[PDB]
RNA sequence: CGGCACAUGCGAUAUUAGAAUGUGGCGCUCCGCGGUUGGUGAGCAUGCUCGGUCCGUCCGAGAAGCCUUAAAACUGCGACGACACAUUCACCUUGAACCAAGGCGUGUACCG
């Protein structure tokens, strides 16, 4: 019931970078450029509500 | 956060720790200042002839060889004898030698000699604390003289010392500067007499001792630098050694002290291992300083954790008890009775049983008995030390009925009888001071005394005051 | 003995003054055998001695010596009480903080030198440094350092600078400071600068210091030196039974603080390093700040123990302290305790007390008759006597009860009628006989619980409980004047069955000579108890002036109402009986009866109306049985016909044509609707069911059921109850506070299954956890009431002024909850009220309205009336007695004396636990409308411009039967003063639509609305009239988001349409979703729509503390016309613009929120800007007195008469008044206080009318309200603001101004054990006062 | 407008791993012994004398001896108790322990 500590640092506490913790707790919109104007790759379910 | 060992933890946490030859040279820093008091000492002739005198008073049977002075750089009497003998040998042919620079090697050798003596430190810090107060009445004749002329008069200090120090005996500071005509010299008029009866004791002080207050300024200023040079060098030990304070009182935290009180008892504890290490011995200071920091711990435990301050011994058969009863718990099974301790110990078994008593700590007053409620063990406690109210009036109707009963009687009997007994009047008296009040004879007091008692004896008087014997 | 208790600090030549010793050494006892060691905590020559008058040695023993010193060891031989009261002293080495100076939160030290705290604990600790008046060369007076810092001030200024820490450095500062330098200078920059919050903190600061020069204190006494230490009888180390002590941990407190004592004086001998003595400063800072008050540090708990052990502020303060535990309430010889139980044969002078305690309470008065009468010789044959319980004894008992009454008390005692005095009969049993009618006033039920007998011993304390305290005198309640001795159950049942008709029965109908010959009628057997006669009575009545006038006649009547005739006294008319006497009857029968005979026959009546009441409810055999709860034949088919109802609910959810909330809120109507139709099924199934005949056919008549008796004669229970065992029992409500769909169809007559029962379990557990918080905060709030109000006592006669309040009925939208006459029963009037003809005296302006002076209010037409008020008296230090009023357990006036604080607040926190559109016209008379501004429109009605209208319907006798809050912007049909008719809505407004109506007839335009931004174009689906209508604020653009759009009016000819009186045009602002339906150049009428804007207990302590409302109500300050200042900061400046005054007044307001006037208005001073709660302070401030206190005791007794429980207003008032005493001076003027300066009302008053007498200008003032937890604090004597709440800021507070306590007002005499100034005592101190200083 | 920190109220009344050694001096120890001043509840229900007698017993006034004075106090001689100092051996080796987490309120300070 200590103070309150920011929630990642325990995710440092245990050997993880930025790089993994974003990996673990988000998924990867890729941006690819198909030789112009940085497409973007889809999922259609991605899109819902939106 | 508060938390105050923490701060004394961080107070010390900034002393980092000692090497092993670090140790060494602060010891030989500690060498270094014991040699220039002992330097010190060595030039004043005051404390030499003083412990000459107590020498006489240990060559007179009425001292011995473990007061004045112990051991000697190669303690025995014969061994006191000779080397006494040949101190007396060049204390006659030293001092004598006044009639200056041809004395001095021979002050010097004899300050030597006077060295090589192992003093107890109780004679040693008389002396020191004896050149502290000779110097101290120096100063404040000094700051005397400053404060009649300097600041009443507005003599400047500079003006002040440029014939004063690096005079200081004679009045070629007082008397000519009176006559080279000063602004400021009109002003002594008024307190030459004072200003020149401080300088003539400023001289009998001088006379006192033998050499002028120029030597003795020097001599007592090198005792402090060296004095505080060995302070300083065992301040930084002690703040080098706390850890092992720290180490140490981790142990007894849970034995009624508490924890800050065993670090500081181990402190002063450390403090008397410094003051008495021995380098030379060629221990570490570790194994040496642990048992003083122990013994000290110890000692306050025993002093002070407890409400009834019990000694030493007792603890130490408390704690024999306490182990013993562990050991035979494991031997014997459900646990020992005294019995079994009459026959494992040397004690006749009736003693441990009050040692078994003794060993209980009090009671809170606020302890709560069951619930958790208000109700502390406090509210309890009954007063035993008041008296009833039907006491008090049994002795309301006594001493009516005594009253009423000695009025009874004649004059002279109830005046007796009043005056031999505490009745209502201060303290009592006896047979000789009832004869002095009355001037009447002694076994006439006992006979009147008899005759009233018979008389009260009898019924119709004695049936009233028989009402208060209760069967 | 002596006067008024004075209280300081402790200078430490004060406190060498107090010792008689140093205590140098840490031991208590020595431990083999217990004598005191010398010279320990427990000492001889310190303290004093062990044994009475001896010696410690045993050189003195006995009275030869009392001035005597021992020289081989100090002993003054003295009485060993002595040692109770010599106290010591211990000489700290290192000076040492005070933790009551340092730690409370108005800390002492801290604003004392202008420092924050952290910096100063940070000197304490011996972190940094301070300097100390260190001159002008670089550093400043409270400039702190480090200890770096510290190296480089000395490098840089090897002298001439000063600067130590610990508490040696602020012991330097607070000794350095000079005061009155300070004084001079802080009133300069109070005089030109202004920094107003920081000023306010100045002008506090200075406060501090003007009274702390004004007192006789120095600062440096803030830090410790020499501290005092307890005498040892009240830290004892007294002996257990078997060798082991209880010591008191102050103890163990005192005996670290020596202990750390010494090691520090043995530390400073041997020359330690600094790292080591600033650790044992330290250590001695924490021993000390533990001894002082434990618990402001890390909590150094005790030995062999886990439990924080108890320090000497654990001892004052709290639950457990002597303020609350051994001062205000002590435990008292002379009393005793046993289960109560009922014994009915006993008038209510007296009591049934047993023998076995009778024998035990009065054991010195039977001592003292034995002696007298010569049984016993001496006292000790007295103790044996009674010992042995001889027989003589008993007749000695006999006489020494006679006429001694005891005290009776329950332990829950919530007012005044908890304790109170009887006559004892001896009782062969063990249990107290308590008589019947006097346990309603207990609250004692007799299921177990016990109560406790005192015994007033002296003499004048037998008079006090015969006069004062007596039964007897306790007929009416100090909460209203309603009876207290009511009867309670077994006689209103009696009277219920006694008093009643059935059709026939025998002696139907036959003629009786007077209630004689009915009671030898029905206790022969010859005719029934209840059958309708024509009897011959003779009543009396005071026709005449006190005068016995008699007639006689033949009233047709029951028999037994005759049997009952016999114990009606001789003044009442006949009427009283005449009906069939419920509870409700009973206590309108013994109220009628003591406002008529007084007090000797009410008591005796009400005596004779227990005694039969108990002996016909006995004759009655009304017993409870299986049978008499009858089930209606219609239960079953309703449940039914429901359970088909919540069938087609649920097809029509399955048919997906409802959502989910309004199917739910269906299915709870219909269910409710069955179980208000099984509630008029059973009703009629019970109380019509008796059907008998007599010389014809049949005939109804109200039933013999024995539930029906016991529901309606009001003895237990009501219809709820009923209808839980009958009918079906309710919607029980889950957890969540949501409520079951399916209902509860089985009473307790049938069985209840198993889920049906387990669903019944939470509504009980929830109850009664409940009414367990409910009586804790119940006792807070009486706790709180009694603190705030002991000091007002009613001491003067009569003050003579003309103010007071209004007494208006309560009347509010539907019918009347309180009306005018028991309203005004017991006041007293300011001026004269007069006849609806004017210049008609009917009564004078100030007399004591009795029963018979409110008969001749209800007899004229009057509505209001002025009332003397004790919240707007003129008397100093209490409430004259002729304003209060008379309310009392007499019915006179209230005497000169009595305390009437102490009795409000329990009358009000004594029910603590008992606590939990358009116009539909019902009444018919003539319509009025007050502050009303309306305009005719096209269509005859009658739109208002005014929102200030109430709506009264005033019938032919001038009173008001119903009021309405009229909304802004309604639609009369009738206008004003046309005689209405029941059911008719003049007035329908839109409670949807929020009006923007005027008062001009042209066409509609716009102004400053530019479309797309200020206003969208909408085209309707369903009207299809499109329009510009206003936006929200987040698509209005950056051009039209401050500008706002605007609707202006003009005629014909284009010019602008002026309002028909003034020259100002309508040019109205719409906010967002302000639908813009009528457009440009459109013509409307007068007041046509520019536009239409579519969409328990804890509430006493919340009013009574007067806690800051969470959405407040906004009020205007001062009158004129409302404006609008900038746009879009989050609030917006309405200023006021007054006509005469001075008008630049401006407030923020959160525009985000709906507001109610426009700005083209004008509004009042205390007229409300806006809707909801509002603070009292915003009435108290802007209306008067008289308006808070109305609203506070509107609102309170709305919440008690929710409950339906009656509290008099005199109690709400004076607490009201208690609330209020302080007040905020504003202009100084020729008297001696500040601008910002808060002083009691009372002082000031006092200070103005000697100066108002004289030529000079006096002090005028801001009135202003407290809370109860602020106003009993912010007191002028600090024991009463020291006994109940945070004490330690109490005493600091009163520690540092050096206050004086002149003992004023009956907690500080509770407390010094000295006679009250309010009650028997108000005489003594009435004598004591003209004595003293005369 | 957030954060950190702190304070404060209520949470019913009532009833239930040390071990060993020596020396020194001290006594606000009530522990044996000696010396010193110095008493008290015994003969005496009249031991003696005289007077009154209601009597041979009780009242009123006198003188003496024997015998209870180490009691009370004082001071020394033993015991004990507590205290100080010193010594010998063995072990030990440089930053601890700790609880508790479930309610409802009021307020203050600091920083952004
Ligand atoms: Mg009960
Ligand atoms: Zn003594
Ligand atoms: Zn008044």
């Amino acid at each position: 019931r200590r103070r309150k500590l920011p929630a990642t640092i325990i995710l440092r506490a245990l050997n993880y970078t930025t790089e993994q913790i974003l990996d673990l707790f988000f998924e990867k919109v890729i941006f690819e450029i198909r030789d112009n104007k940085l497409q973007m790759e889809l999922v259609p379910e991605r899109l819902r509500g939106e | 956060t508060t938390d105050p060992v923490r701060m004394y933890m961080r107070e010390m946490g900034t002393v980092e720790l000692l090497t092993r030859e670090g140790e060494i040279d602060i010891a030989k820093r500690i060498e270094d200042g014991i040699n220039q008091v002992q330097c010190s000492v060595a030039e004043y002739p005051e404390a030499i002839t003083y412990l000459l005198e107590q020498y006489d008073r240990v060559e007179a049977e009425e001292a011995r060889l473990s007061d004045l002075i112990t051991g000697f750089v190669d303690i025995d009497p014969e061994l006191a004898r000779e080397k006494f003998a040949e101190l007396r040998a060049q204390y006659v042919v030293t001092r004598d030698t006044i009639k200056h620079a041809t004395a001095q090697e021979e002050i010097l050798k004899l300050s030597e000699v006077f060295k090589q003596f192992r003093l107890v430190p109780k004679q040693f810090d008389y002396l020191v604390n004896s050149m502290r107060v000779m110097m101290d009445r120096v100063r404040t004749q000094e700051r005397l003289i400053m404060k009649l002329c300097v600041e009443q008069c507005k003599m400047p200090k500079k003006n002040f010392i440029t014939l004063f120090t690096g005079n200081e005996t004679s009045d070629t500071w007082f008397n000519a500067a009176i006559a080279m005509n000063k602004p400021w010299s009109e002003k002594l008029h008024d307190v030459s007499e004072e200003v020149h009866r401080a300088l003539q004791k400023l001289q009998q002080i001088e006379e006192e001792t033998g050499l002028t207050i120029e030597q003795v300024k020097d001599i007592n200023r090198r005792m402090s630098i060296g004095e505080a040079k060995a302070r300083r060098a065992k301040k930084e030990m002690v703040e080098a050694n706390l850890r092992l304070v720290i180490s140490i009182a981790k142990k007894y935290t849970n034995r009624g002290l508490q924890f800050l009180d065993l670090i500081q008892e181990g402190n002063i504890g450390l403090m008397k291992a410094v003051d008495k290490f021995e380098y030379r011995r060629g221990y570490k200071f570790s194994t040496y300083a642990t048992w003083w920091i122990r013994q000290a711990i110890t000692r306050s435990i025993a002093d002070q954790a407890r409400t009834i301050r019990i000694p030493v011994h007792m603890i130490e058969t408390i704690n024999k008890l306490n182990r013993i009863s562990r050991q035979m718990l494991q031997e014997m099974g459900r646990e020992p009775t005294p019995e079994e301790l009459a026959e494992r110990m040397l004690m006749p078994e009736d003693k441990i049983r009050k040692v078994l008593k003794i060993a209980k700590e009090p009671i809170s007053m606020e302890t709560p008995i069951g619930d958790d409620e208000d109700s502390h063990l406090g509210d309890f406690i009954e007063d035993t030390t008041l008296e009833l109210p039907l006491d008090s009036a049994t002795t309301e109707s006594l001493r009516a009925a005594t009253h009423d009963v000695l009025a009874g009687l004649t004059a002279r009997e109830a005046k007796v009888l009043r005056m031999r007994f505490g009745i209502d009047m201060n303290t009592d008296y006896t047979l000789e001071e009832v004869g002095k009040q009355f001037d009447v004879t002694r076994e006439r007091i006992r006979q009147i005394e008899a005759k009233a008692l018979r008389k009260l004896r009898h019924p119709s008087r004695s049936e009233v005051l028989r009402s208060f014997l209760d069967d | 003995e002596f006067d008024a208790i004075k209280i300081a600090l402790a200078s430490p030549d004060m406190i060498r003054s107090w010792s008689f010793g140093e205590v140098k050494k840490p031991e208590t006892i020595n431990y083999r055998t217990f004598k005191p060691e010398r010279d320990g905590l427990f000492c001889a020559r310190i303290f004093g001695p062990v044994k009475d008058y001896e010696c410690l040695c045993g050189k003195y023993k006995r009275l030869k010596h009392r001035g005597v010193i021992c020289e081989k060891c100090g002993v003054e031989v003295t009485q060993t009480k002595v040692r109770r009261e010599r106290m010591g002293h211990i000489e700290l080495a290192s000076p040492t903080a005070h933790i009551w100076f340092l730690k409370s939160l108005p800390s002492r030290i801290g604003l004392l030198l202008d420092m924050p705290l952290r910096d100063i604990e940070r000197v304490l600790y011996f972190e940094s440094y301070v300097v100390i008046e260190g001159g002008m060369t670089n550093l400043e007076r409270q400039q702190i350092l480090t200890e770096e810092q510290y190296l480089d001030a000395l490098e840089e200024f090897g002298d001439e600078f000063d600067a130590k820490m610990g508490a040696e450095a602020i012991q330097a500062l607070l000794k350095s400071m000079d005061l009155e330098q300070e004084c001079e200078q802080l009133r300069e920059e109070l005089n030109e600068t202004n920094s107003e919050t920081k000023r306010k903190k100045l002008t506090k600061r200075i406060k501090l210091l003007e009274a702390f020069v004004q007192s006789g204190n120095k600062p440096e006494w803030m830090i410790l030196t020499v501290l005092p230490v307890l005498p040892p009888d009240l830290r004892p180390l007294v002996p257990l039974d078997g060798g082991r002590f209880a010591t008191s941990d102050l103890n163990d407190l005192y005996r670290r603080v020596i202990n750390r004592n010494n090691r520090l004086k043995r530390l400073l001998d041997l020359a330690a390093p600094d790292i080591i003595v600033r650790n044992e400063k330290r250590m001695l800072q924490e021993a000390v700040d533990a001894l002082l008050d434990n618990g402001r540090r890390g909590r150094a708990i005790t030995g062999s123990n886990k439990r924080p052990l108890k320090s000497l502020a654990d001892m004052i303060k709290g639950k457990q302290g002597r303020f609350r535990q051994n001062l205000l309430g002590k435990r008292v010889d002379y009393s005793g305790r046993s289960v109560i139980t009922v014994g009915p044969y006993l008038r209510l002078h007296q009591c049934g007390l047993p023998k076995k305690m009778a024998l035990e309470l009065f054991k010195p008065f039977i001592y003292g008759k034995l002696e007298l009468r010569g049984l016993a010789t001496t006292i000790k044959a007295a103790k044996k006597m009674v010992e042995r319980e001889e027989a003589v004894v008993w007749d000695i008992l006999d006489e020494v009860i006679r006429e001694h009454p005891v005290l009776l008390n329950r332990a829950p005692t919530l007012h005044r009628l908890g304790i109170q005095a009887f006559e004892p009969v001896l009782i062969e049993g063990k249990a107290i006989q308590l008589h019947p009618l006097v346990c309603a006033a207990y609250n004692a039920d007799f299921d177990g619980d016990q109560m406790a007998v005192h015994v007033p011993l002296t003499l004048e304390a037998q008079l006090e409980a015969r006069a004062l305290m007596m039964s007897t005198n306790n007929i009416l309640s100090p909460a209203n004047g309603e009876p207290i001795i009511v009867p309670s159950q077994d006689v209103v049942l009696g009277l219920y069955y006694m008093t009643r008709d059935c059709v026939n029965a025998k002696g139907e109908g036959m003629v009786l000579t007077g209630p004689k010959e009915a009671e030898r009628l029905y206790r022969s057997g010859l005719a029934s108890l209840h059958a309708r006669v024509k009897v011959r009575i003779t009543e009396y009545e005071k026709d005449a002036n006190g005068e016995l006038v008699a007639k006689t006649s033949l009233k047709d009547t029951t028999v037994g109402r005759a049997i009952l005739w016999m114990i009606v006294p001789k003044g009442l008319p006949y009427s009283i009986v005449n009906q069939a006497l419920g509870k409700k009857a009973i206590s309108k029968m013994l109220n009628t009866c003591y406002r008529i005979l007084g007090l000797k026959p009410t008591v005796i009546f009400a005596d004779q109306i227990m005694y039969t009441g108990f002996a016909y409810a006995a004759r009655s055999g009304a017993s409870v049985g299986i049978d008499d709860m009858v089930i209606p034949e219609k239960k079953h088919e309703i449940i039914s016909e429901a359970e088909a109802e919540v069938a087609e609910i649920q097809e029509q959810f399955q048919s997906g044509l409802v959502t989910a909330g309004e199917r739910y809120n269906k299915v709870i109507d219909i269910w409710a609707a069955a179980n208000d139709r099984v509630s008029k099924a059973m009703m009629d199934n019970l109380q019509t069911e008796t059907v008998i005949n007599r010389d014809g056919q049949e005939e109804k008549q109200v039933s013999f059921n024995s539930i029906y008796m016991m529901a309606d004669s009001g003895a237990r229970g009501s219809a709820a109850q009923i209808r839980q065992l009958a009918g079906m029992r309710g919607l029980m409500a889950k957890p969540d506070g949501s409520i079951i769909e399916t209902p509860i169809t089985a009473n307790f007559r049938e069985g209840l299954n198993v889920l049906q029962y387990f669903i019944s379990t939470h509504g009980a557990r929830k109850g009664l956890a409940d009414t367990a918080l409910k009586t804790a905060n119940s006792g807070y709030l009486t706790r709180r009431l009694v603190d705030v109000a002991q000091d007002l006592v009613v001491t003067e006669d009569d003050c003579g002024t003309h103010e007071g309040i209004m007494m208006t009925p309560v009347i509010e939208g539907g019918d009347v909850k309180e009306p005018l006459r028991d309203r005004v029963l017991g006041r007293v009037t300011a001026e004269d009220v007069l006849k609806p003809g004017t210049a008609d005296i009917l009564v004078p302006r100030n007399t004591l309205l009795h029963e018979q002076w409110c008969d001749l209010l209800e007899e004229n037409s009057v509505d209001a009336v002025k009332v003397r008020s004790v919240v707007s008296c003129d008397t100093d230090f209490g409430v004259c007695a002729h304003c209060y009023g008379r309310d009392l357990a007499r019915g006179h006036i209230i005497n000169k004396g009595e305390a009437i604080g102490v009795i409000a607040a329990q009358s009000i926190g004594e029910p603590g636990t008992q606590l939990t559109s358009s116009i539909q016209v019902k009444n018919k008379g003539s319509i009025k409308l007050s502050n009303v501004k309306s305009v005719v429109n096209s269509s005859g009605k009658l739109v208002i411009t005014s929102r200030n209208t109430e709506l009264k319907l005033i019938d032919e006798f001038g009173r008001t039967k119903e009021s309405y809050k009229v909304p802004y912007g309604a639609v009369l049909a009738k206008g004003d003063g046309e005689q209405v008719a029941g059911g008719e809505t003049v007035a329908n407004w839109d409670p949807h639509t929020m009006p923007v109506i005027t008062e001009v007839s042209g066409f509609v335009r716009f102004t400053d609305m530019i479309d797309g931004q200020t206003i969208t174009r909408q085209t309707d689906e369903l009207t299809g009239l499109s329009s510009l209508v206003v936006l929200d604020s987040a698509e209005r653009t950056a051009g039209g988001k401050d500008l706002r759009p605007a609707l202006k009016i003009v005629d014909a000819q284009g010019n602008d349409v002026l309002i028909p009186g003034t020259d100002m045009p309508a040019q109205y602002f719409l906010p967002g979703k302000a639908i813009v339906q009528l457009e440009d150049g459109v013509q409307i009428s007068s007041g046509d729509t520019l536009a239409r804007i579519p969409q328990g207990l804890p509430r006493v302590a919340d009013l009574f503390e007067a806690r800051r409302p969470k959405e407040p109500a906004i009020l205007a300050e001062i009158s004129g016309i409302v404006s609008f200042g900038k746009e879009t900061k989050g609030k917006r400046r309405l200023v006021i613009t007054p006509v005469d005054g001075s008008d630049p007044y401006e407030e923020m307001i959160p525009k985000w929120r709906q507001l109610n006037v426009f700005e083209g208005e004008r509004v009042e001073r205390g007229d409300v800007i806006s809707d909801g709660p509002e603070a009292p302070h915003d009435i108290l401030r802007l209306r008067g007195v008289h308006a808070v206190t109305r609203y506070i005791v509107n609102e309170v007794q709305d919440v008690y008469r929710l409950q339906g429980v009656k509290i008099n207003d005199k109690h709400i008032e004076v607490i009201v008044r208690q609330m209020l005493r302080k007040a905020t001076i504003v202009n100084a003027g020729s008297s001696d206080f500040l601008e910002g300066e808060q002083v009691e009302y009372s002082r000031v008053k006092i200070a103005n009318r000697e100066l108002e007498a004289n030529g000079k200008v006096g002090a005028t003032y801001s009135r202003d309200l407290l809370g109860i937890t602020k106003a009993s604090l912010a007191t002028e004597s600090f024991i009463s603001a020291a006994s109940f709440q945070e004490t330690t800021r109490v005493l600091t507070e009163a520690a540092v101004a050096g206050k004086r306590d002149e003992l004023r007002g009956l907690k500080e005499n509770v407390i010094v054990g000295r006679l009250i100034p309010a009650g028997t005592g108000y005489a003594y101190h009435q004598d004591r006062m003209r004595r003293r200083a005369a």
